[PDB]
């Protein structure tokens, strides 16, 4: 992403939709949903808090903590060697290894009895409420406005409160601002093209990146001269 | 003299089928 992604609260995206006659019922409840299916619907993984947390691992178990939208890595606390994936279907059974894990709800699920692993994970941003904080970028704010509008319009053409030719513009234009907000997130800054360079250019590949955090992915590589 | 309750089902049924024919004739188009 090239511009940095300043904090401002939900009604910001207020002030927007009821400039519109016909979205001046709308609430802070149903600003409040819609963003969150806008948030995760986009995926962009800028939106989101890094966070780092260690927990102890009981029994090939531990209890993930309570922000946790998706893990970026897990590792070892001891080693900082990091764990992959479980594909084990019989895994803390036993019968009459490169570590591993596994999360569904609020467990995580490992391939070692009794050690303290970090997660590096992602969450959302709060606000003093406990309510979401999202990006003042007036790119992703008019197609989060855009996808409000067009959620309430498509009520409304059920209803037959609009006209299809009203929906179908508000579907259009929804659908070219939700692209430019994509690649308006997704598109490296110049800072980030350099390690996105120096990952490409190896004369020697670095294929083992994901033991460290990706720490040296985007370090360059010197040859000697001989 | 009067009754209105066979004059109003059939005013209301005729307004109601040129409803239809009009939402019948909505497209949300599908060229860029």
């Amino acid at each position: 992403m090239v511009n940095n992604i300043n904090w401002v609260k939900l009604p910001v995206i207020l002030d927007r939709l009821l400039r519109h006659p016909l979205l001046t019922d709308l609430n802070l409840e149903t600003a409040i949903q819609y963003t969150l299916d806008f948030i995760s619907a986009m995926g962009l993984p800028n939106v989101y808090v890094d966070k780092i947390e260690t927990i102890d691992i009981k029994e090939y178990r531990g209890e993930l903590p309570c922000d946790l939208i998706s893990i970026n890595q897990v590792r070892l606390h001891k080693n900082g060697i990091a764990l992959r994936a479980m594909t084990d279907n019989f895994n803390a059974y036993p019968t009459h290894g490169e570590p591993s894990f596994k999360t569904q709800g609020r467990v995580i699920f490992t391939s070692i009895k009794h050690e303290k692993v970090d997660i590096s994970y992602k969450a959302i941003m709060l606000d003093d409420e406990g309510l979401p904080l999202i990006p003042d970028n007036p790119i992703f704010l008019k197609t989060l406005e855009l996808y409000i509008k067009k959620e309430w319009f498509t009520i409304l053409f059920d209803m037959g409160k609009i006209s299809p030719a009203v929906l179908n513009n508000t579907q259009q234009e929804y659908a070219f601002k939700a692209g430019q907000c994509n690649n308006e997130f997704v598109i490296p800054s110049v800072s980030e093209m350099e390690a996105i360079t120096n990952m490409w250019n190896q004369l020697i590949p670095r294929v083992t990146e994901f033991r460290r955090g990706f720490k040296n992915l985007g370090d360059k590589e010197y040859i000697r001269v001989h | 003299f009067g009754s209105g309750a066979i004059g109003y089902e059939f005013d209301n049924r005729y307004l109601n089928n040129q409803e239809m024919s009009a939402v019948a004739k909505q497209r949300l188009t599908s060229l860029p």
